[PDB]
C-alpha cells in the first residue's frame, strides 16, 4: 500500500498566521523534552475529585481530564522547568539540526496528515534542584 | 507528580524501517 | 508563564518525521499539494520510502531516552484558577497548552534508490509502481528499459523490433514524428487480428525500449543493440579473427534503415587480432577475481573495449583511471592506453 | 693515475641514465621551472679524457613535461699575498708549483664585489698541496679566506640562478622570467611504511618484514599490503578527516613482500615524483626499505635512483627527500615534547589522528587488519597534508633565495644558512 502526505491544512494555517516570534511555532505548538521519565498519576479521574481549589491540578477540556503538572519559563536560550510543586530543572532551548515533521497516521483511512513542524526544542539535561 | 531525572542523554544507532514500523 | 497540561492518553498516530531543506521546500509549496508519497512493496516486510515526482528517500527510525511530549494551545472551557504560593520566578499565566502525544522515537529520511518488483493479477502499471520500492520516474524508466507490457521476452521483443522496422520502412513512415496509431496500423495492415500479437501496447513497448518520447529516434541505441544480438547469435560459440568476423557480422542487418559502424559500437560486448562475444552479467561479481578472469581471457586489452566493461562493476564511485590502476596495472603505448597484467 | 676520474664519470653517466629514464633528458638549446640542481661531471659533446665539471639543473616545462639542462663552469679559489710588490714572484713559483693541477691564474689589484681549475678533484689536490704550507706558517704565502664555497653553490651564486624561479635556457645562459612568480606544481609523493617488530623491542630490518606501505600522490591515496602477514584482502575505503584533507585510498593486495616492493618501485617509475616526503624517513623508513630491497636482490639506486649519502641519509638526483621531522626539529618552533607525529598533527593541522599502541600493530595485522590499515593511512594523510600545507611553500620559497637544493635548505644548520646568505650578498 501507499498514501500521500496531506499538507493542505498545514500550508493554509502557516500562510494565514504570523511569523514565528518565540520558540512556540506559528501554529501554537511547542516541544518540551525531558531527560527522564515523566511520572504522572495512573488515575486522573480519582484525583480530580480530590482536587482542592488551592491546588488547581486538574481541569476538563473537551471531555478529557487534563492535569496541570508544571510551569515553563523561557529566558532567551536558558530555560527553567517547574514540575509539580517541588521540582526545578535547568535546561536550554536548542535548535535541532534536522527539523522534525509531525505526521498523523489515520489508521481508519490509512491517511497521513502533516500536523506541524518542531522549530526548536526545550530540552533539560541537568539534575532537578530544590525550588 | 514529578519528573524522574535521567543522568544523561543517549540516542541509539539509526535503524532501518519496515512497513510495520510505521503502521503498528 | 505557560501552564502545562497533559492528557491521560496520547494518540500514537502522530509521528515525528525529519525534514530536509528540499523536503522542507516541497512541503512549503502552496502551488501543488500531494507532492510526496509513502511508497512500499508489501504490508509486513519491505521498507518504506517517500517519493516525489523525481526523487526518493528511505525512512529510518531512531529511539531516544528522553521524554518528548507534543503540546497544543487550547482555550479553557473554565478559567484555570490556582493559588501560586511561589512568588519568585513565575509570571502570571497567560496561555495554556496540553500534551496530546508522547514520541519516544524520531523518523529520519535519507535519499535512496529504487528497483521494481516483478513477482506477479496486477493489471495496471500504477499498481506495479505501487508495490515496488521505487519512485515514479525511475520506475517508468526501468519499465521501458526491460521491455515490459507482462514482460516481453528477448526473442519476441526483437522479432517485434524487426517487424516494426520492416513495416515502418515499407510505409515510408516519417522518421521525425511517429505515434503508436500509425505504426500499429502499418504493422497489422495486411495480416489478420487473430494472428496479430502486435497490439498497440506492444508497439508502445518496443518504442519505449528502443526510443524515448513523439518517440524520438535513438539511432545508436537501436543499431548497437542489434549488433549485440548479432554477437549473441554468431560468436556466442566460436571465436574468429577480427576481419572475417567483422565481415560476417556486418553481413547481418535489419531491413532498409542503414547502420554506421564505429570502434565504440564494437566495444563492450566482445573480447579479443581475434573477436568473440562476452557478457557482463556472467563474470564473477568479485572485483579482483573479475579482473583476474578478464586478464586470463585476453593477453592484451583495449581501452575503448574494456572501459565500458568495468564502469558498472566497481561501486566505489571513484575516478575511472583510479579504478583502472586499482585492481590491475596499466601499460600504455602510442595509439591508445592499453592494459596487461604480467 | 687518475683512474678515479673515470669512475666519477661512470657514476655521472649512470645518473644521466636514471635521469633520462624518469623523463629528464639533457636539452641543449640552439646556437622551464627549476626544481633541483646537482654537481656532475660530463664528457665532451658540445688524447686524455677526464671530463668537465658542471652542474645539472632540472626543469619542469609549461606543457606538463620535464627536461634537464647543464651548465659548465670552471671551479676556482684564490691565493692572497702579504707583499703585493712581489706577487709576480709568487705567480712564477705557483705556475710551476701547481703545474699538475692548475687550469689558469689571474691577477687582480682592486675590484668591487684567482686560480681556476679543470674540475673539483684538481681543486682538492691544490688544497692538499697548499695545506702543509699554511699549517707550517704558524716563501711568503698568506692563508686562504675563511669560506669554503660548495661547487654547486659557487655556480648558483656566480650565475645568479635560483630554484623556484623561471628561466629560459639559451646559449647565452639562463634568463630569469621576472613576469612569472606563481610556482608550478611538482608531482609530490608522500609515504609512510608500517613494519613488523618483536614484542617490547624495536624494529630490526635484519629480520623483521614490511607489512604495509601507505602513500599519497597529488592528493590521491594508495595502500600496498603484504598478504604473507595481513590475513585478508583489504577493501577500498575513504578517510577524510576534514574537507581540506580528502582521502580516497586505493588498495594493492600483494602476495608477499617482494611483490609489494615491486609494485612500489614500478608505481614510482609510473608517476615520476620529484618530491618524496617522509616523517623520520632518513633514520627509519628509508634504511628499512633499502634493506628489504637488498634482501630480494633489488638495487634501489638502479630501480629509482635513491642511495645513501655520506651522512647515511637517502638522496637522489631527480627527486628531493623531504623528511618532515627535520623541519619539525629546526623550524616548527615546537617543544621536543610535542615533536611526535601525533602532537605535530594536532598543533599544525588542527585535528586528532588515529592512535594505535605499537605493540598492537603486529597482532592486529592478523586479527584486525582494517584498524591497522586505518592507522597506516591516517599516518600517510597527515604526512602528505603536513608537507603540502606547511613544508612545500616554505622550503621552495627558501630555495628561491638560498643557493641550495630543497634537501640542503631543509637539512643544513641555521648557522650555515646564514653563512650562505652572507656569502651570496658579498
Amino acid at each position: 500500500p501507499s498514501v500521500d502526505i496531506d499538507a493542505s491544512q498545514w500550508q493554509k494555517l502557516t500562510q494565514s498566521r504570523e511569523k514565528q516570534t518565540t520558540v512556540i511555532t506559528p501554529l501554537g505548538m511547542m516541544m518540551l523534552e525531558i531527560q527522564g521519565e515523566l511520572e504522572l498519576p495512573k488515575d486522573f479521574a480519582s484525583l480530580a475529585r480530590r482536587d482542592s481549589p488551592n491546588e488547581g491540578r486538574f481541569s476538563e477540556q473537551d471531555g478529557e481530564t487534563l492535569i496541570r503538572f508544571g510551569s515553563l519559563q523561557i529566558d532567551g536560550e536558558r530555560a527553567t522547568l517547574f514540575v509539580g510543586k517541588k521540582q526545578r530543572l535547568l535546561g536550554k532551548v536548542t535548535k535541532l539540526d534536522v527539523p522534525m515533521g509531525i505526521m498523523h497516521f489515520n489508521s481508519k483511512d490509512n491517511k497521513v496528515e502533516l500536523v506541524d513542524v518542531m522549530k526548536y526544542k526545550v530540552i533539560f539535561k541537568d539534575r532537578p534542584l530544590p525550588i | 507528580i514529578w519528573v524522574k531525572y535521567n543522568e544523561g542523554f543517549s540516542n541509539a544507532v539509526r535503524k532501518n524501517v519496515t512497513w510495520n514500523n510505521l503502521w503498528e | 508563564s505557560i501552564n502545562l497540561h497533559s492528557a491521560p492518553e496520547y494518540d500514537p498516530s502522530y509521528k515525528l518525521i525529519q525534514l530536509t531543506p528540499e523536503l522542507l521546500d516541497i512541503i512549503q509549496d502552496p502551488v501543488q499539494n500531494h507532492q510526496l508519497r509513502f511508497k512500499s512493496l508489501d504490508k509486513d516486510k519491505s521498507e518504506v520510502v517517500l517519493c516525489s515526482h523525481d526523487k526518493t528517500w528511505v525512512l529510518k527510525q531512531r529511539k531516544h531516552s528522553n521524554t518528548v511530549l507534543l503540546m497544543r494551545e487550547f482555550v479553557p472551557e473554565q478559567p484555570i484558577t490556582f493559588d501560586e504560593t511561589l512568588l519568585f520566578g513565575l509570571s502570571k499565566p497567560y496561555m495554556d497548552v496540553v500534551g496530546f502525544a508522547k514520541t519516544e522515537s524520531e523518523f529520519e529520511t535519507r535519499e535512496t534508490h529504487g528497483e521494481l518488483n516483478l513477482n506477479s493479477v496486477i493489471g495496471t502499471l500504477e499498481e506495479l509502481l505501487e508495490n515496488s520500492p521505487c519512485s515514479a520516474l525511475e520506475g517508468i524508466s526501468k519499465w521501458h528499459k526491460i521491455g515490459g507490457s507482462c514482460i516481453l521476452s528477448q526473442d519476441f521483443l526483437f522479432k517485434a523490433l524487426h517487424v516494426l522496422l520492416m513495416s515502418a520502412m515499407a510505409e515510408s513512415l516519417d522518421l521525425q514524428h511517429l505515434n503508436v496509431e500509425d505504426t500499429h496500423h502499418a504493422v497489422g495492415k495486411d495480416i489478420e487480428d487473430e494472428f496479430n500479437p502486435y497490439t498497440r501496447e506492444i508497439i508502445e513497448t518496443v518504442l519505449n525500449k528502443f526510443a524515448v518520447q513523439t518517440w524520438r529516434l535513438r539511432i545508436p541505441f537501436i543499431a548497437q543493440w542489434y549488433g549485440i544480438q548479432a554477437l549473441r547469435k554468431y560468436v556466442s560459440g566460436i571465436s574468429m579473427p577480427i576481419d572475417e568476423f567483422l565481415i560476417k557480422w556486418k553481413s547481418l542487418f535489419p531491413p532498409f534503415f542503414p547502420c554506421d559502424i564505429d570502434i565504440d559500437m564494437l566495444r563492450g560486448y566482445h573480447f579479443k587480432k581475434t573477436v568473440q562475444y562476452i557478457a557482463k552479467s556472467t563474470l564473477p561479481m568479485d572485483p579482483k577475481e573479475r579482473f583476474k578472469v578478464l586478464f586470463r581471457l585476453q593477453s592484451q586489452w583495449d581501452l575503448e573495449d574494456i572501459k565500458p566493461l568495468i564502469e558498472e562493476l566497481n561501486s566505489r564511485g571513484m575516478k575511472i583511471d583510479s579504478f583502472i590502476m586499482k585492481y590491475a596495472r596499466r601499460k600504455r603505448l602510442g595509439k591508445k592506453t592499453v592494459v596487461t597484467s604480467r | 693515475n687518475y683512474a678515479l676520474s673515470a669512475q666519477q664519470l661512470l657514476n655521472a653517466s649512470k645518473i644521466d641514465d636514471i635521469d633520462s629514464m624518469m623523463g629528464f633528458e639533457r636539452y641543449v638549446p640552439p646556437q622551464g621551472w627549476l626544481t633541483n640542481m646537482h654537481a656532475t661531471l660530463v664528457s665532451q659533446e658540445t688524447t686524455t679524457n677526464q671530463g668537465i665539471s658542471g652542474v645539472d639543473f632540472y626543469f619542469l616545462d609549461e606543457e606538463g613535461g620535464s627536461f634537464k639542462s647543464t651548465v659548465v663552469y670552471d671551479p676556482y679559489f684564490f691565493i692572497a699575498c702579504n707583499d703585493e710588490s712581489r706577487v709576480n714572484d709568487v705567480e712564477e713559483l705557483v705556475k710551476k708549483y701547481l703545474e699538475s693541477c692548475l687550469k689558469s691564474l689571474q691577477i687582480i689589484r682592486k675590484e668591487d664585489l684567482k686560480l681556476s681549475f679543470v674540475n673539483s678533484n684538481q681543486l682538492f689536490e691544490a688544497r692538499k698541496l697548499l695545506r702543509p704550507i699554511l699549517q707550517d706558517n704558524a716563501h711568503l704565502i698568506e692563508d686562504i679566506r675563511e669560506y669554503d664555497v660548495p661547487y654547486h653553490v659557487r655556480v648558483s651564486i656566480d650565475k645568479d640562478i635560483r630554484v623556484g624561479k623561471w628561466y629560459k635556457v639559451t646559449q647565452q645562459g639562463f634568463i630569469e622570467d621576472t613576469r612569472k612568480i606563481a610556482f608550478a606544481d611538482p608531482v609530490v609523493m608522500a609515504f609512510a611504511i608500517a613494519t613488523t617488530k618483536p614484542p617490547l623491542k624495536f624494529p630490526d630490518s635484519a629480520v623483521d618484514q614490511i607489512m604495509m606501505i601507505s602513500y599519497m600522490i597529488d592528493g590521491e591515496g594508495f595502500l600496498i599490503t603484504n598478504r604473507e602477514i595481513i590475513s585478508e584482502d583489504i577493501e577500498d575505503f575513504e578517510y577524510t578527516p576534514k574537507p581540506e584533507y580528502p582521502g580516497f585510498f586505493t588498495i594493492f593486495n600483494e602476495n608477499d613482500e617482494v611483490a609489494l616492493l615491486q609494485r612500489f618501485f614500478e608505481h614510482i617509475r609510473d608517476v615520476r615524483p620529484t618530491v618524496i616526503s617522509t616523517f623520520n624517513g632518513d633514520f627509519f623508513d628509508w634504511p628499512f626499505i633499502h634493506n628489504r630491497s637488498k634482501i630480494h636482490g633489488l638495487d634501489m639506486f638502479d630501480e629509482i635512483g635513491f642511495a645513501p649519502d655520506a651522512e647515511g641519509e637517502y638522496k637522489s638526483s631527480y627527486c628531493s627527500h623531504m623528511d618532515c621531522f627535520r623541519w619539525v626539529k629546526r623550524d616548527s618552533y615546537l617543544p621536543q615534547g610535542s615533536q611526535g607525529l601525533k602532537a605535530v598533527t594536532q598543533s599544525k593541522l588542527g585535528y586528532n589522528p588515529i592512535e594505535l599502541d605499537p605493540e598492537l600493530m603486529t597482532p592486529y595485522a592478523f586479527e584486525k587488519p582494517q584498524h591497522l590499515s586505518e592507522y597506516s593511512v591516517s599516518d600517510a594523510v597527515a604526512t602528505y597534508y603536513l608537507y603540502m600545507k606547511y613544508v612545500h611553500p616554505f622550503i621552495f620559497s627558501l630555495c628561491t633565495i638560498i643557493p641550495l637544493n630543497p634537501d640542503e635548505t631543509l637539512r643544513k644548520g641555521t648557522g650555515t644558512l646564514c653563512e650562505m646568505l652572507l656569502m651570496v650578498q658579498a
